[PDB]
């Protein structure tokens, strides 16, 4: 009907249906949450400053950061005494190490943040970091995955969270087959919580084992001992395709210089125990010896050089790319997010969100008049296709049938999935459950774990629940995990549990307020008392913790990260 | 100048018919020969013909390598010149990309087109701009530097400057419904209990608000009707309901 | 021939054809208002498979 | 465009003259429909400017011998247009069903 | 340009990268009289070169 067009104009224009064109208007409402935003990101931008340079804060008014009060005076006296040795206390051997005008993950941040009580009760132990920073760095044009041993160990060297840091990089690079670099200082182990990080297993063996099987694949590794590695830690560098011993403070032990005493106790000078011993010794361990840390990194580069990965990364990943950036502010995704702590669930919308982060800000949208619920089509995100699922209500059978047809297309054309987490919604109607709804949720889950495609997901908020399990969660191998600071993860009912459990727990009929006071505000308190901030990445649940604003950088990252892959 | 409209030809009007050659002219003298001026040259059905052959070949390979069976090409452009639109038809015959003809206007002819260098793949808003050859069949040549977009098609030479403005055919491709929308709209689950409802009655809905917000069980859950048209509410904020009640209609506006 | 086996004729819309009112049915990908609509849907489709 | 040859002319084929006032009956009716009759589909579907080859063409020509003894069906196609299509820069195979349902 | 493994052990034998004409290449190049540990690192470096 007077209609005649081909296909394009009605495409290649300016007004495709592709498109989404949701444009906020800054009202109250708008300000209520793009403040409160405001509100969940500055400590969140901060707290990564204070543990960044840990302990020397010297503007001294952090207190936009809950963080108590520490003595400033003891970290700058041992990091001067740290820096009068010769070698650099800080991060800065990395960005030293990786190319000028390149890009840099932290890929575990804020680790270890106030996790253990000391004896002192109105004192945590001071672990800035979990001993380690981990981040996927590109050298000589070479992409990398980057562990430094932080020098702090007042504490001790390495802790339940220091070793499940450095086995979650080298199960990250195995899987992405970028070779690892190990930055190693360290004060030995901890003998106080030996049983925790020794024996069992996911623990300091599984390294070693880690080192091994990697070099079963031809994955080379490089490691670089610019202080001691006593108690099991000398193995990396005898296990190590190339290493670098510093001339005068890098030093390698299996036995400690006080462990010569009391059996054959013939103490000669700590050089001879296993040190740096450039002598021309008979020993021929540690590839490189270095004269000074600028000379040990260069070296460290010229290794990694000489790996022929440049052009298979160049081949891979273009270069030389145009950026085609959103149609809309990336500043505004603070807004659309709704506010907090607020009795009943607040309302919320997605094409928001993925018009502001995808390319051109477009979709392609599989069925949505049917399970209005969840959400599944295609998108681009800077120049790669991507699948993202992402979650909106209560959860029905047909949803979770759109799911599973959603990621059968995905892994038969091998797309890459990406996954915004959101509340359980099950329904428990009894008509439901007499639908087969169980049968719908398994049939979701089994496409979900037995997809071969690579999945990163991302927490948008309110994750509590076996939901999740419909979705994607930890336990389905994502290569990746980041976090948005209004995160809740928590049993299947967030505010619900408090109801329920209120119910069924010991009370008599009388004495309601009471009983209410004592049950409900208490399973309140219990279920977010869990946060974004705490009970994850500091304890290595869903690592990576972002800023809404700056999510598609981070994706980008992810998947140039996830094409070296076989 | 190209992109603009200008009134270089009307000064050119201003100075050829008025005969102020001689020099009396009065401050009045623009307002009593405003009748003749205001004139521009007709479009010729041949000013379509390279300005429809500029759009196609500044924007693509129609009619390059083309090939189909037993049978000839064909492709057709829409001017929409002044309030009426216009359609050119061009084809061609035997294995000859040069020989080309046309129909404008129930007027046809032949001719035979050779173009220049290929330049501006990136296709921006500027778009191509190339020289153009034009050998009709009568015994003439042309030559036209063709700056074509989306938009319109301008074309330059001895002719003087000419565009033509491509019939415009937008109209919400996809959202275009006509349904009436009688009954059963943002049916509510049994919970009920609406309240907080922030439309009008009585207002056009196209782009998907939330019509009514329904609790069940701390449920907000808003139905987000995107059926265009007025909607008309025959429920109250805090009134419970029953399932599947009709809380609105949501009809075309009439 | 819902005739003469239970003849309890309705609109042919609801014997299956496009039911376009959130039926519980998950069947067919895509429902465009018209020819140019589906077949530009049929379009981008075919773009998103990476040949 | 079968069954409709407005131009009249058409001995240098063999073929029956037949009733074009049907097939522009059948042809206008299910126009108005809302629905394109003819080939219409796939040259919009395919990209401009490119190639097609329509595989099997002239299929089922006067093929079945009606009961009428001077009549063959009218299968001015096989029922289906078939041709290699080249779309958004991916080559596909195009089977369109033609809206033949006379038979 | 030289690429050199350990040179202050086993001082007799050389082994190290190099560039020759757009092309990674190993060189073995022997000097003087060899001991166990030359052999090592001969092992050594060939199995990188393999790797
Ligand atoms: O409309 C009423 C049904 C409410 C369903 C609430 C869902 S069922 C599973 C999950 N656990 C809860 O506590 N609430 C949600």
């Amino acid at each position: 009907y007077a209609h005649h067009p081909i296909d394009y104009e009605r495409s290649t224009s300016k007004s495709p249906n592709i498109l989404r064109l949701p444009a906020n208007t800054s009202d109250p409402t708008y300000q209520e949450n793009m403040a409160r935003m405001e509100g969940l990101v500055e400590q969140l931008r901060a707290r990564v400053r204070y543990v960044q340079a840990g302990g020397v804060v010297p503007e001294e008014e952090a207190a936009k950061a809950g963080v108590s009060i520490s003595s400033i005076e003891a970290d700058d006296r041992v990091r001067k005494l740290h820096l009068s040795r010769g070698k650099m206390l800080a991060r800065d051997r990395i960005e030293r190490l990786i190319d000028p005008g390149t890009r840099f993950l932290e890929l575990s941040q804020l680790a270890g943040w106030d996790l253990y009580w000391d004896d002192k009760k109105k004192e945590y132990e001071r672990c800035y970091s979990g001993g380690i920073v981990t981040g996927i760095g590109l050298v000589n044009g070479v992409r990398c995955m980057l562990v430094a041993n932080d020098a702090t160990v007042k504490g001790g060297t390495y802790y339940p969270i220091t070793v499940k840091k450095h086995l979650r990089a080298q199960k990250i690079a195995e899987q992405n087959h970028l070779p690892c670099i190990y930055l190693v200082d360290s004060g030995g182990a901890n003998l106080s919580r030996q049983d925790d990080v020794f024996p069992d297993e996911q623990h300091f063996g599984r390294i070693f084992y880690n080192e091994a099987q990697m070099s079963i694949k031809s994955i080379s590794q490089i490691a670089v001992v610019m202080g001691s590695c006593t108690a099991g830690g000398a193995y990396v560098p005898a296990m190590a395709d190339e290493n670098i011993i510093v001339a005068r403070n890098g030093t390698i032990f299996l036995g400690g210089p006080p462990l010569v005493l009391a059996a054959t106790g013939e103490k000669v000078s700590s050089e001879e125990l296993g040190g740096a011993d450039v002598h021309c010794r008979i020993s021929g361990v540690g590839d490189h010896y270095a004269t000074d840390d600028l000379h040990a990194l260069y070296l460290a580069r010229r290794a990694v050089a000489n790996l022929n990965l440049k052009e298979h990364n160049e081949a891979r990943n273009p270069t030389d790319v145009k950026p085609v950036p959103p149609l809309y502010d990336p500043r505004e995704l603070g807004g659309f997010i709704p506010d907090m702590l607020s009795d009943v669930v607040k309302s919320f919308d997605v094409r928001a969100i993925i018009a502001r982060i995808v390319d051109g800000s477009r979709f392609d949208e599989f069925k949505a008049l049917y399970g209005n619920t969840l959400v599944c089509g295609f998108a681009r995100i800077e120049g790669m296709q991507v699948g993202i699922i992402a979650n909106q209500g209560i959860l029905y059978s047909e949803s979770a049938l759109k799911g599973a047809h959603f990621i059968g297309l995905c892994t038969q054309r091998n797309v890459p999935l990406l996954f915004l987490q959101n509340i359980t919604g099950f329904m428990v109607g009894k008509k439901y459950e007499e639908g087969g709804i169980a049968r719908n949720g398994a049939r979701l889950v089994m496409a979900v774990s037995s997809a071969p495609v690579p999945k990163v997901t991302v927490l948008i908020g309110g994750s509590y629940g076996a939901g999740n399990y419909g979705m994607c969660g930890r336990a389905f191998e994502p290569r990746f995990l980041f976090m948005w600071p209004n995160a809740r993860i928590s049993v299947m009912g967030g505010t619900q549990a408090a109801t329920v459990l209120t119910l069924t727990n010991r009370n008599l009929k009388n004495a309601s307020e009471a009983e209410i006071a004592a049950f409900k505000d208490k399973v309140k308190k219990k279920y977010e008392k869990e946060g974004s901030c705490y009970y994850s990445t500091a304890r290595l649940w869903d690592d990576g913790v972002i800023a809404p604003e700056d999510t598609r950088v981070v994706v980008a990252e992810a998947l140039r990260a996830t094409r070296l892959a076989p | 100048v190209a992109g603009i409209n200008t009134n270089i030809e009307f000064l050119k009007r201003c100075c050829e018919t008025p005969e102020f050659a001689r020099g009396g002219v009065t401050t009045n003298f623009i307002s009593e020969h405003e009748s003749q001026l205001l004139k521009s040259p007709v479009v010729t059905p041949e000013v379509a013909a390279m300005a429809a052959t500029a759009w196609l070949l500044n924007r693509c390979d129609n009619w390059r390598g083309a090939f189909r069976l037993n049978s000839d090409t064909n492709a057709t452009v829409h001017f929409y010149i002044d309030d009426h639109p216009v359609e050119v038809r061009l084809h061609t015959e035997g294995a000859n990309y040069h020989k080309i003809f046309f129909s404008v206007w129930d007027h046809d002819g032949s001719f035979e087109v050779c173009s220049g260098p290929v330049t501006s793949k990136h296709r921006d808003q500027k778009s191509i701009v190339n020289d153009f050859t034009f050998l009709f069949e009568n015994g003439m040549h042309h030559t036209v530097l063709a700056v074509a977009t989306e938009g319109d098609v301008t074309v330059i030479g001895s002719f003087g400057l000419h565009q033509l403005r491509l019939l415009p055919l937008t109209d919400g491709f996809g959202d275009s419904s006509t349904a009436g929308g009688t009954s059963t709209k943002i049916v509510s689950p049994m919970p009920g209990k609406v309240s907080k409802l922030l439309v009008k009655s009585g207002d056009l809905v196209e782009k998907g608000q939330v019509l009514v917000i329904v609790e069940a069980m701390k449920m907000e859950h808003p139905v987000r009707a995107l059926q265009d048209g007025r909607v008309s509410f025959l429920v109250k904020e805090g009134e419970v309901v029953g399932g599947d009640h009709v809380l609105a209609t949501v009809a075309e506006e009439e």
